[PDB]
């Protein structure tokens, strides 16, 4: 069978199939409302706008992004987020693909734990699997060994590897990243 | 068994070949019916139920096993061969199948199956048809007679002489599968009991002017034909009517990809008249021509050029003058230039102007119009306001769409008022009494790629079947009401009803497409998006769409008696507009010719007046609908139900998927199923003694000690006082106990 591949990061979810040499859906990972009171009866204007459509209707949503640093804070807007990625972007059923999953080093427990139990739950995928995101740098680098700095978009981090074997007590973690660069830009 | 002439085998077997034939073995346990995959149901034997296995055991060599889920009883051998299909002891979808095919091949057409008369066509001629059968009817009646066309034709008359009220006949089958020759028979045997040749005269100019090739039928009737048989007081042949009803307009603009326009632009395009076509400037290539190059160019349906000629030689024996063919073929010609027509923006504004004016001059020289004031007419209508007029703006969509509705208005007006001149050539000064009419339908058909055309014509059928199944509703309470037993006073109509309420309801698909049109910016997105947050879930039959054995598409799946069906969005919103364009109009109504008389006036204390803009092809036909059925519900109606046995012109051999398609669109299994809710299985007491008295030999007290001796519950069976009501179990209870007592 075939895998899902997906990078959720956070500013930009990225997703595909294994064995593919780029990702086939890449959109910004928001979620959208509307902040006005709508006129038109008729327009049968929806609720929420996620992923790309909502980066057209700037001027009349207010946007929020449902990964704050790495962690997820707004579980119902990833659901959304996810939901939309597989029916949407990808369109595929989930239910026969198994789904990676990945996320930066040193985050909280609970989101990972969380992460599973929505994947299995909700979307009822047959297997899945998390990944850090700098092992799989260092695979797609054709590396074995070297120190990768992984600077995403809400966390960045170094990850050494030697020979294929991590070494954890010298993971570093910085939460300066592209988010707090665009706010000091602003 | 004299009486019916040579005809008698074929018309009904012998009692004592039926005995013959009825000593034969049959395994009521293990020769079941069973699912197949070449066919649905095959005749096999089992060997044993093991647990889940078993193994049907074919006529093919075959040794498959199906599940213990999917297994139902085959009909009993001293039922088989049943004249009327509503008696037969087990009521299944393949059982009765299996019986027409059975009876098919013993070359017996006719079958009776409750309300309804199914006849299968021969391919052969037969002296079924002789008159001798005919004027040897008169006299037996419908209880008793076996099944024919002829029984239920003269059931109708005596009813109307009774009842003193019209009738009605439901000839239901597809175009080319013999329903205009069973209903050239019924006008003969019409005319036998006391003008067919005028009918069959005048019909070319029908098949002409509506008649378009569709997938499953090359000469396909769109229009609802529908022939009014008048008759006087003493009961004898006065005169006959006829209407059309729901011509289908979007065939004149609009085709799919696999079918074409009206046979009649293509009779023209044949070449084989060639001052048509120098008189109309009609250049010989079809694809020149933007209405009709879109469907499918040319096929092998019929001789279009000999075509052409029969109706030229039916127009100059009809009353009509050449002349008057002469314009009809030019107004024809005009409707075909008005697609090539080109317009464009305006240089700095919102308004559309034409570029290319030649078509556009040569239109209105055939039409005759002037082409700058016709020009004008498209670009800036005129409306009023009030007391004044005042120039409306249109673009390049509206203008399209406005040439598109006049197209098809100007084309159904032509047909409306030839069918107007036809019947005033039929006409007979002869006193008109009480009618009995002859309907000629579309039917329930389904494809893959379903469209806006296929969901009117189903929802048409929908309003047929539900009219049909309240009817027979009725007809059971009065058979009910004879035998003194009364019971389970719910009706039948209303469980098709609530797949119409989708339909034609306020919020239901029509009307959300109406809505959708008007709209400002809707797209068929949008469309799809407000049908289901209207309806998923919140209704009971609409649903989903399915992707099956890869299907091109589908984007909502509706439910109707004929099954599941998948329907596509694309293109409905563009399609659906008729925005008629009324200044356009008047200059019709200006015209110097005979088009003004066909738009002769077309478009405060209470005004129901829609807007130009604000039609709708679902709005006009749900109006049609509704005076056909007002039409209709006046009248006792009869149904006939026509069904082609294989698609190949070899007889005997058949197709069961094609004899299941037409079962399943036609609703014999909907009206079978109606039945399998009460006890279908009605028999008197008198045979009942003389065939089960040999269980318990010794009239309710003899019946109640066999049937208390028999261990029949109570609501199993219904208690009469001239009959006693059984359902299948109970028949198939008795047969094995008999089958045991010898
Ligand atoms: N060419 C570029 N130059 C500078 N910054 C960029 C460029 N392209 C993307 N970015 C920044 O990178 C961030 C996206 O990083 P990404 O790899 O998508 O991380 P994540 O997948 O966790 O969102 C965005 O915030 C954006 O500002």
């Amino acid at each position: 069978t075939t895998a899902l591949v997906c990078d959720n990061g956070s500013g930009l979810v990225k997703a595909g199939f294994a064995g593919d040499d780029a990702p086939r859906a890449v959109f910004p990972s928001i979620v959208g409302r509307p902040r006005h009171q709508g006129v038109m009866v008729g327009m049968g204007q929806k609720d929420s706008y996620v992923g790309d459509e909502a980066q057209s209707k700037r001027g009349i949503l207010t946007l929020k992004y449902p990964i704050e640093h790495g962690i997820i804070t707004n579980w119902d807007d990833m659901e959304k987020i996810w939901h939309h990625t597989f029916y949407n972007e990808l369109r595929v059923a989930p239910e026969e693909h198994p789904t990676l999953l990945t996320e930066a080093p040193l985050n909280p427990k609970a989101n990972r734990e969380k992460m599973t139990q929505i994947m299995f739950e909700t979307f009822n995928v047959p297997a899945m699997y998390v990944a850090i995101q700098a092992v799989l740098s260092l695979y797609a680098s054709g590396r074995t060994t070297g120190i990768v700095l992984d600077s995403g978009d809400g966390v960045t981090h170094n990850v050494p590897i030697y020979e294929g074997y991590a070494l954890p007590h010298a993971i570093m973690r910085l939460d300066l990243a592209g988010r707090d660069l665009t706010d000091y830009l602003m | 068994m004299a009486v019916f002439g040579a005809a008698a085998p074929y018309l009904r077997k012998s009692e004592k070949e039926r005995l013959e034939a009825q000593t034969r073995p049959f395994d009521l346990k293990k020769d079941v019916f069973v699912p197949d995959d070449k066919q649905e149901f095959v005749k096999a034997k089992i060997v044993s139920r093991e647990g889940g296995k078993v193994t049907a055991e074919t006529e093919y060599g075959k040794t498959v096993t199906v599940k213990e889920d999917q297994v139902m009883q085959q009909n009993p051998p001293k039922f088989d061969k049943i004249e009327d299909m509503a008696m037969l002891t087990f009521l299944h979808e393949p059982a009765v199948l299996y019986n027409l095919k059975d009876r098919y091949g013993s070359w017996m057409i006719y079958t009776y199956s409750g309300l309804f008369c199914v006849t299968v066509n021969p391919y052969k001629w037969l002296p079924v048809y002789t008159p001798e059968v005919v004027a040897a009817y008169r006299g037996k009646k419908r209880s008793e007679a076996p099944p024919h066309i002829f029984s239920i034709s003269d059931n109708a008359y005596q009813y109307m002489l009774t009842d003193r009220e019209n009738q009605s006949i439901l000839i239901t089958g597809e175009s080319g599968a013999g329903k205009t020759v069973n209903t050239k028979r019924v006008i003969q045997y019409f005319a036998v009991i006391a003008l067919e040749d005028q009918i069959i005269q005048a019909n070319p100019a029908l098949e002409a002017f509506g008649n378009a090739k569709t997938v499953r039928n090359d000469n396909s009737s769109r229009f609802g034909k529908f022939i009014r048989i008048h008759f006087g007081a003493t009961g004898k042949l006065a005169s006959a009517d006829i209407e059309t009803y729901l011509l289908e307009k979007s065939r004149v603009i609009f085709q799919l990809k696999a079918e074409r326009d009206y046979h009649i632009f293509y009779q023209i395009l044949s070449n084989k008249k060639p001052e048509l076509l120098d008189m109309l400037l009609i250049t010989n290539n079809p694809y020149d021509y933007a209405f009709i190059s879109q469907g499918e160019t040319t096929v092998a349906s019929i001789d279009d050029a000999e075509e052409l000629m029969a109706t030229d030689n039916a127009f100059d024996v009809l009353g009509f003058t050449s002349e008057e063919k002469n314009s009809m073929y030019k107004l024809t010609g005009a409707i075909m230039h008005f697609g090539n027509m080109k317009f464009k923006l305006k240089q700095r504004e919102e308004q559309a102007e034409p570029d290319g004016t030649e078509e556009a001059d040569k239109s209105a020289y055939l039409m005759g119009l002037n082409s700058a004031d016709l020009l004008k007419g498209l670009c800036h209508p005129r409306v009023k306001v009030g007391n004044e007029y005042v120039t409306k703006g249109q673009n390049v969509q509206q203008v399209i769409y406005a040439t598109g509705a006049l197209a098809k208005a100007v084309y159904e007006r032509m047909f409306n008022w030839m069918v107007t001149r036809i019947n005033a050539t039929l006409e007979t000064k002869q006193p008109r009494q009480y009618f009995i009419g002859v309907l000629d339908i579309a039917g329930f058909e389904i494809f893959d790629f379903n469209s806006f055309e296929q969901l009117c014509i189903n929802f048409t059928n929908e309003k047929l079947q539900q009219f049909f199944n309240h009817h027979m509703f009725v007809l059971e309470q009065e058979e009910y009401k004879k035998e003194g037993i009364e019971w389970t006073f719910i009706d039948f109509g209303m469980d098709l009803q609530a797949c119409i309420d989708l339909i034609e309801k306020p919020m239901g698909i029509m009307s959300i497409l109406e809505e959708e049109c008007m709209f400002p910016k809707a797209t068929d997105m949008t469309f799809k998006a407000k049908l289901f947050d209207n309806h998923l879930g919140k209704s009971a039959n609409f649903q989903k769409p399915r992707n099956i054995k890869g299907k091109p598409e589908a984007h909502f799946s509706l439910i109707h008696y004929a099954g599941i069906v998948d329907y596509n969005i694309i293109g409905w919103l563009q399609k659906n507009k008729d925005p008629l364009n009324e200044t356009v109009v008047g200059l019709y109504q200006k015209s110097s010719l005979k088009l003004l008389s066909t738009l002769f006036a077309n478009y405060g204390k209470g005004k129901a007046k829609k807007g130009s803009s604000f039609q709708t092809v679902s709005a006009l036909h749900r109006e049609n609908l509704n005076k056909l059925m007002t039409n209709l519900r006046s009248t006792h109606p009869h149904f006939v139900r026509c069904i082609i046995p294989n698609e190949t012109k070899s007889p005997g051999v058949m197709d069961n998927p094609l004899v299941m398609h037409q079962l399943r669109c036609n609703g014999v299994l909907e009206g079978i199923r109606i039945c399998r809710k009460g006890f279908p299985n009605r028999i008197l007491y008198g045979d009942f003694r003389q065939r089960y008295r040999i269980l318990n030999p010794a009239s309710r007290k003899g019946a109640e000690k066999l049937l208390s001796s028999l261990d029949i519950d109570h609501n199993q069976y219904k208690f009469g006082h001239t009959k006693v009501f059984f359902k299948a179990g109970l028949l198939g209870l008795l047969e094995e106990m008999r089958d045991e007592r010898l």
